[PDB]
């Protein structure tokens, strides 16, 4: 669990080195991203319910995962979907506030893949509904902030794949 | 302006299929009481100069300001101008009852006469209570038989308490 | 009986003097002695229904009055009187509105003018109510604004709407205050929805072909030999 | 069910079945006849029971079937009565097997959390539970009536 | 270990929660008594040794 | 609106006057209209889907070339008929509110005022609907007062259309 | 004919789309 | 308020205030004059902003004042825009508090177990409230609407 | 937590007898209540939410208390005011199915009265709830059962005040 | 825990009255004391252990108490003593800087008193202290915030009493 500042920090410090004038310019990159970033934050933590609902409306609705034999199909089964995707969209909130993804593959990512496999969950169900909950995110807090929520939506995508 | 007539027509207008039996039976003995109902209005519009003049001796009875000086009906044509705005809520609340709806009272004088009379500075409970007042001497003049053939007035006094009572609360 | 209250005037453009001149903004002005030929009879009878009922129907035209007036005896002024007393008007604009609003409607559109104020609506609207509809238009009528500026034969218009050197001058009164308001259409109940937006089809959500899928070769080779 | 229950409730307390718990399943065995005779009454006419319910549920809250109602457009209307559908089946489960945990573990526990991010109200839904039991107990015997409305309670109560 | 409120039919643990409310019941024996009721003997006590 | 008690209260309205003894007849009058009115009105209701299947038959049997000849107007295809259909029972639901009202003004404010641009901008030769009122004015069988109230009403159905 | 899609069968348990009729049958 | 946030998280980490939460009490007393005018703002055209919102969510969700919904009837939507009156009373404390916590403490912690007591649908609520945020917002000038919309935005968030 | 069978045994306990014919006339007079006790206990575990939601718009609604300046006021007071009229309920009904009012000393008036001495709460606007709420279910579940109900009710309210 | 402001939000809405101008003549009130009350409160963090070893040398330190035969006898004691007094200078700061004495009744002095009582602890020593604790913070940070202090510490000092 690390940001780009203590990233930033942990490179210049496993080197012994202070901070020279690339890691002087990173963290500048950072700090001027950081607004764009909080408020992209707010924008998402407006409309946590609303995103996770239209990316299961846009996914998973009306296929064979909700009907009988899918693993969508219970009620027990549809709550821990939409806990699941909640998971999925407050983990990516605060990887884009940190700039980092090591929060996604240490909170997240562990052992996640290990986990759906055991129960039996499909993996490409689940990565097409993050995609939709990335593409409904992206539509909401715009061009810019829809790619630096994207990116770490597709890293987790990536690391469930 | 609608008659209660008028009113199952529009509704089952704005619904568009033809008018159901149980709106027939309704309408039957709405028939078999609109004798009641139409004279009953005009046993209440007789007397309704005496009406008048009792609910608005009442009234500066009750509120001694009203004609003393200063007040909202002090002078002469103001007076006369207040006894003109009681005769005319007498006369529709008539009216509306010989329609049998309160659409031509809540159509024709309340809509803008609780505007006009916030406007002009005159008070609005004080009419309140010349209505209500003018409302038991009505249905009384209305439900009380002196040399009439004994009726089911009842009904009558049921709808003209509710009109004179909309025609107070919309003063306001 | 009681006189009116008196009501203080308003600033407009109509009440200062202006300095007219003849351009298009000026309406067309029709007048009863100069029409003489009997298509003429047709355009002012239009422009005085076009100001009375706005643009009214067959159903809404009076057959006694035009006819009398292509005779010549009825004047233009006792025509408009004819036409305000006339049911479709009645029930078109004293009906559905209440006393002030037909008030500020038929200011409007018998002196073209806008009223000064509310509280000259609220003046007004004793008569309408105390002694009818005719007394109503009659006193109207008799009053001098309504003679200087039309006389006796001239419909009336929308007086000095527009100033020069401007794009728009004013609403033309005609769009400005219809027949019904917001609360006769509440009565009728006019906005149901038109419910066209998120109906919710229940069928499977289609699907994007990922990358070396089949299909994706599927409209070529239907193409192919 | 009761066997599941029993053992179970036996298992955590680290003994065998009590006597009572055993007459308990015995009069249950026992009484597994008329529990399926109820299931089949309530599966052989399930067509009438969906129709007739959302009938008197769409008389009783026309606002869903109405513009701006979640259950809007045929389709809504529709999907609705698979719902309705899914509870009878529910219904059906938790008679034969004496106890709601079929019910209860199928389609209860988060029903609250899914019929929330449906945007569905869930007395409407409650309303609909209420007018298929209505439609049930309306076709059965009294017994059998009291016996089917036992689990058709459960739901409803469920619901709020 | 994970969010309750999946596994619940209605907000089921309020008569310890008002308990709590109230502190004539402490923190400790709240957790004994989440410990003790059924939903935890259904989570982790059924399908383990 | 005409009805004979909204035309009383316009009256004594237009004119600013009390409700008077002249007004009160028409009520008593309206017994004698609306004592067979709704009557009528309940067996219109009850006749009314004959009548619709029965005046889409005079109609097309008048006149062959709407069922032959291929417009949108003419009633060529299912969909044509179906608009007759919607038309001449709006006729006959029309005539019952205005049986029903004691006064033609539903009628002539639901049908009658834009009914000539109608019939010129959207080829609907009013001589059909004259075919339609005319054989449910033959078709109702009406007795005794009612009948006569009918004809007098439909009789001005026809000669607004024409 | 080797459809390379998914077979042309629907209305399979536990859809919404066999219950539309019904829906539709429904005020 | 702010104080109070800050006194509560130097006592439960059991230390002083650091000097960066008293620069955030410094810049929150500076920054009082603005939240006064935004404030200000908001308690002049209440009713304005109530009867728009009002008729924009009625004319968007239908449902509610629908025959069978909830708000159906005078009282029933007098009472509805009674509640919006309450929010957007709430929505003022916060915004003259510099906190969301008097939102918290007077109408957040149980509308849902009430509302689900009194059948409204919440996500209706939540309509309404971001019909309010949308003509508030729209008053308002762009960085004090921004001010603003963060409060009504925390609102329709702690709703659905 | 005691039955009527309980008290019973208990009763004889004390005394140290064995189970006497009276005994046995107070088993029979509770089975013969208790059958159709079970039929009232299952309808009022059907209608609960409607009878309490009935109970609260017939007194507490249009009062002070669901105003402002009441003890109802807030959301969270409503919530925690709900559960109270639930928890009087569910209470109620146990007793009835018991036979006893045991448990309604044992459970709920045990400390209910000093933390409402304490809290603010009105003893008299929660009287006239619960007593709402007994002819709510009085009128819903039958005569003999709402007398069954009438008693235990007026038992918690005896304990409150 | 209520501020000024929180507790002029809570009296105006026990009436349920919008905020009127009196309202924000007290919140202007708070704002204007709140300036100098951030410069006290640093003051006040930066100097904590003198105060509190300068309130103990000018009270407690050569008595019976510091002394055998007192309750501030063995390192055990005098440790409890000094975070004592710790607590109740860190308090009175938070007191301060709120401008509401509630969190003293709140947290201080909920079950003090009797604990107080139990363990024998002297009150008289305390509150004599508290108040050496109270000039000693005066004269550091001055008059007007010494006042401030001041009737703080004596709100701690009359429920300790
Ligand atoms: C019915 C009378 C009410 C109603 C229903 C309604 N349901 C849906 C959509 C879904 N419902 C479910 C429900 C379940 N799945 C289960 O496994 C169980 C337990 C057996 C239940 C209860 C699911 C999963 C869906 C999603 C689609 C799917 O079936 O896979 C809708 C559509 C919602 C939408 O946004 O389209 C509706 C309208 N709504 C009402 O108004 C009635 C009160
Ligand atoms: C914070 C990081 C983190 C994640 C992400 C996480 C996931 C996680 N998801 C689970 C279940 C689940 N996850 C799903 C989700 C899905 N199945 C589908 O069909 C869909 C494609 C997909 C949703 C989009 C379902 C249905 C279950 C329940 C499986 C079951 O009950 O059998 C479980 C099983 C235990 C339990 O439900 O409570 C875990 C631990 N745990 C974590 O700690
Ligand atoms: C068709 C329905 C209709 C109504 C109701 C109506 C009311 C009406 N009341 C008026 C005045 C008035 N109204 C009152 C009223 C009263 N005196 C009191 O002290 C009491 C508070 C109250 C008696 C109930 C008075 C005194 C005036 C005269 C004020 C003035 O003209 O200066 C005026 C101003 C014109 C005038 O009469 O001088 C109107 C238009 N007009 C309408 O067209
Ligand atoms: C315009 C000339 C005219 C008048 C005057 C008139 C009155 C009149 N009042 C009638 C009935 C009636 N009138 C009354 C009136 C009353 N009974 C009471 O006990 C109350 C005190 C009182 C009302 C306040 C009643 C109760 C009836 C019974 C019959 C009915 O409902 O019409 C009837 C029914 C028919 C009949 O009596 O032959 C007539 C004729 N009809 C007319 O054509
Ligand atoms: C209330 C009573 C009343 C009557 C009777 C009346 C008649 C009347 N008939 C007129 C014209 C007319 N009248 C006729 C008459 C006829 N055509 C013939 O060839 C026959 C000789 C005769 C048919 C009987 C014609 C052709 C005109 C049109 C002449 C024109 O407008 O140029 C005009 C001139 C306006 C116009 O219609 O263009 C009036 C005012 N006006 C009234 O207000
Ligand atoms: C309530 C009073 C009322 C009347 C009078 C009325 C007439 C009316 N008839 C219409 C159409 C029609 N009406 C007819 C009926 C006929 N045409 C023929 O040629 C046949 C002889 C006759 C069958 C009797 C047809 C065929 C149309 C179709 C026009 C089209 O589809 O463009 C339309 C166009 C509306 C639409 O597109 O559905 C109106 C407004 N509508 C009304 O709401
Ligand atoms: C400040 C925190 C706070 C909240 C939130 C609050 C809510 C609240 N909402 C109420 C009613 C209500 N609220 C609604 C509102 C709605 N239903 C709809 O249709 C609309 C969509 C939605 C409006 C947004 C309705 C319809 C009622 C009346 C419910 C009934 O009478 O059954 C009542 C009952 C009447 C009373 O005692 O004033 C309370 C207490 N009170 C509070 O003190
Ligand atoms: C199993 C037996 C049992 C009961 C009954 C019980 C009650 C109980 N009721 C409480 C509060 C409450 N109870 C009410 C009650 C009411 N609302 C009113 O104003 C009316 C007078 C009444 C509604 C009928 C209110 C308003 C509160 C919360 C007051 C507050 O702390 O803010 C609390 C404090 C914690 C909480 O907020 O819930 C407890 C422990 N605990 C138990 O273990």
């Amino acid at each position: 669990m690390q940001d780009a500042i203590t990233s930033v920090i942990n490179s210049a410090d496993v080197q012994g080195k202070y901070l020279d004038g690339s890691a002087m310019d990173k963290l500048k990159a950072y700090f001027t991203t950081g607004a764009l970033r909080v408020r992209a934050a707010s924008t998402i933590s407006a409309n946590a319910a609303a995103i996770v609902k239209e990316a299961v409306a846009k996914s998973l609705l009306y296929s064979d995962v909700t009907r009988p034999g899918g693993n969508m199909y219970t009620t027990r089964r549809y709550a821990a979907c939409i806990r699941d995707l909640d998971y999925y969209l407050r983990y990516a909130t605060y990887a884009m506030l940190a700039g980092d993804p090591s929060i996604l593959d240490e909170r997240v990512l562990n052992g996640l893949k290990e986990t759906y496999n055991s129960l039996g969950v499909p993996v490409g169900s689940t990565v097409q509904a993050i995609q939709a909950m990335k593409e409904v995110t992206a539509g909401l807090v715009g061009a810019d902030a829809g790619r630096e929520m994207g990116v770490y939506f597709d890293y987790i995508c990536s690391g469930l794949s | 302006m609608f008659d209660i007539f008028t009113r199952v027509v529009s509704q089952a207008d704005a619904r568009g299929e033809f008018i159901s039996s149980d709106k027939l039976e309704a309408l039957k003995k709405v028939v078999a009481e609109g004798t009641k109902r139409s004279d009953a209005v005009s046993r209440m519009t007789n007397n309704a100069s005496s009406i008048v003049t009792n609910a608005a001796r009442q009234l500066f009875a009750d509120q001694p300001q009203l004609i003393a000086p200063g007040g909202n009906a002090y002078t002469n044509r103001r007076m006369a101008a207040c006894l003109r705005d009681m005769e005319i809520i007498l006369r529709y609340v008539t009216y509306a009852t010989f329609t049998g709806d309160a659409s031509v009272l809540n159509d024709r004088c309340l809509n803008g006469l609780r505007e006009t009379y916030v406007a002009l500075g005159v008070p609005g409970a004080s009419v309140a209570a010349g209505v209500r007042a003018m409302g038991k001497a009505a249905v009384a003049i209305v439900m009380d038989p002196a040399g009439v053939t004994s009726g089911d007035c009842s009904s009558l006094q049921q709808e003209i308490e509710l009109y004179f009572e909309t025609a107070a609360k919309a003063v306001e | 009986t009681i006189p009116l209250l008196q009501y203080a005037p308003s600033s407009q453009n109509t009440r200062v003097a202006g300095y007219t001149v003849g351009g298009d903004e000026q309406p067309f002005v029709f007048t009863t002695d100069n029409v003489i030929s009997d298509s003429d009879f047709d355009v002012l009878i239009n422009a005085a229904y076009r100001q009375i009922f706005f643009h009214a129907f067959k159903c809404d035209r009076q057959q006694l009055l035009e006819s009398q007036l292509r005779n010549g005896q009825i004047t233009v002024r006792d025509f408009i009187r004819g036409l305000l007393l006339s049911e479709t008007f009645i029930d078109s604009f004293y009906n559905k509105n209440s006393n002030y609003r037909f008030v500020e409607q038929c200011i409007q559109r018998v002196l073209g003018r806008d009223p000064f104020s509310e509280q000259e609506k609220i003046a007004w609207s004793i008569v309408i109510c105390t002694k009818g509809l005719a007394a109503f238009v009659d006193q109207l009528l008799n009053t001098d604004e309504y003679m200087e500026n039309f006389g006796y034969d001239t419909v009336p218009y929308q007086r000095r709407r527009s100033l020069a050197s401007r794009e728009q001058g004013e609403i033309p009164f005609n769009i400005k205050s219809p027949r019904y308001d917001a609360y006769y259409r509440s009565q009728l109940g006019f906005p149901q929805v038109v419910w066209q937006n998120a109906v919710r089809r229940f069928r499977t959500p289609d699907r994007v072909p990922q990358a070396g899928d089949p299909a994706l070769f599927l409209n070529m080779a239907r193409s192919a030999q | 069910s009761i066997v599941t229950k029993s053992i179970v409730n036996a298992d955590a307390e680290a003994r065998y079945l009590s006597p009572g718990e055993l007459d308990r399943i015995k009069a249950f065995v026992t009484s597994g006849e008329s529990r399926l005779r109820i299931a089949e009454t309530l599966t052989g006419s399930r067509e009438r029971i969906i129709k007739s319910a959302g009938d008197a549920l769409f008389q009783k809250r026309p606002d869903v079937v109405s513009p701006g109602g979640n259950a809007y457009g045929e389709e809504m209307t529709a999907t609705c009565l698979r719902d309705m559908d899914y509870y009878l089946r529910l219904i059906t489960y938790g008679v034969v097997a004496g106890d709601v945990t079929p019910i209860e573990e199928i389609g209860l526990v988060g029903v609250r959390e899914m019929y929330k991010s449906l945007g569905t109200p869930v007395d409407a839904v409650a309303q609909a539970v209420r007018e298929m039991k209505a439609v049930a107990t309306g076709m059965m015997s009294g017994d059998d009536a009291a016996e089917a409305g036992a689990y058709f309670d459960y739901v409803i109560g469920a619901m709020e | 270990e994970r969010d309750i409120e999946p596994y619940i039919v209605d907000a089921q643990f309020t008569a310890l929660e008002s308990k709590l409310g109230n502190r004539e019941i402490n923190m400790k024996e709240f957790i004994e008594g989440l410990g003790c009721s059924e939903l935890y003997q259904k989570e982790f006590y059924t399908p383990y040794p | 609106m005409k009805t004979p008690l909204t035309e009383a209260v316009a009256l004594a309205d237009s004119q600013g006057r009390f409700l008077s003894n002249t007004e009160l007849q028409y009520l008593y009058g309206r017994l004698r209209q609306g004592a067979f009115a709704l009557e009528a009105a309940q067996t219109l209701t009850a006749k009314a889907d004959t009548l619709v299947n029965g005046a889409a038959q005079a109609v097309y049997s008048k006149f062959p070339y709407t069922t032959s000849t291929p417009g949108n107007n003419f009633a060529a295809d299912q969909r044509g008929k179906d608009k007759c259909a919607r038309d001449i029972g709006y006729y006959l639901r029309m005539v019952t509110y205005c049986l029903v009202a004691g006064g033609t003004g539903p009628m002539d404010e639901y049908l009658i005022a834009g009914v000539d641009e109608i019939n010129r901008t959207f080829d609907l030769s009013p001589s059909w609907y004259v075919e339609a009122l005319k054989h449910i004015k033959a078709n109702h069988g009406l007795t005794g007062d009612a009948a006569t109230e009918t004809n007098n009403y439909i009789d001005y159905a026809i000669n607004a259309l024409s």
